[PDB]
């Protein structure tokens, strides 16, 4: 099992998905379109603020 | 959930139309058929019926 964590924009929650492109999908944080597994998403406003 | 299919995934994810045909030849009378020409009936005589 692997996992991975990080911070990202609201616009940007649903961009990081396989065939997906932009900014964050490509330069920063890309999945395969065969991964097998899922993302875990929520809002951090209260606190990263 | 959405199964979009994209060209540029390679294979074991290309769509692939598929058919299926179910057959169920049993003690029923026929109504599907091949393309055999049907013969005269001849009785009291050994024949490969």
């Amino acid at each position: 099992v692997y996992a991975d964590s990080f911070v990202i924009r609201g616009n940007e929650v649903s961009q990081i998905a396989p065939g997906q492109t932009g900014n964050i999908a490509d330069y920063n944080y890309k999945l395969p379109d065969d991964f097998t597994g899922c993302v875990i998403a929520w809002n951090s406003n209260k606190l990263d603020s | 959930q959405s199964y979009g299919f994209r060209p540029t995934y390679g294979v074991g994810h290309q769509p692939y139309r598929v058919v299926v045909l179910s057959f169920e030849l049993l003690h029923a009378p026929a109504t599907v058929c091949g393309p055999k020409k049907s013969t005269n009936l001849v009785k009291n005589k050994c024949v490969n019926f």
